[PDB]
């Protein structure tokens, strides 16, 4: 949780200088799989989609928020 | 590109980070100019006595 809190801070941090615009661009060909599962494990988009609207953006989590409705 | 003006005893130049042609990071005498909404930085403001 602390660690969370870290994250937290990190991410509200990267976005003031890109600006959510250039971030998703980055993400998106950053490939990151573990912290952005598309594979599969329901309740671990839940906690990644939830998390990311409880940082207060969420707009990262389109992508997965469709995989939801794909597992269910 | 510029905007220049001076108050107290501080001057300061404000560029808009479109104009810069490039966005360096830069030491802490540098201001960054944060929009109310977008939560962005649009614009550094250099100060100088």
């Amino acid at each position: 949780p602390q660690g969370r809190i870290f994250i937290k801070f990190l991410f509200q941090e990267l976005v003031n200088e890109l600006g959510l615009d250039e971030l998703q661009l980055r993400l998106n060909s950053s490939k990151l799989d573990g912290m952005f599962p598309l594979e599969g494990d329901a309740e671990h988009i839940r906690y990644s989609i939830n998390f990311f609207t409880a940082i207060g953006l969420g707009l990262l989590t389109e992508d997965m928020r469709s995989r939801l409705t794909i597992i269910q | 590109p510029n905007l220049l003006f001076s108050m107290c005893g501080f001057e300061v130049r404000i560029l808009p980070r479109q104009r810069m042609e490039e966005v360096v990071s830069n030491d802490e005498g540098v201001w960054d100019l944060v929009d109310e909404r977008t939560k962005q930085r649009t614009a550094k403001a250099y100060l100088k006595v």
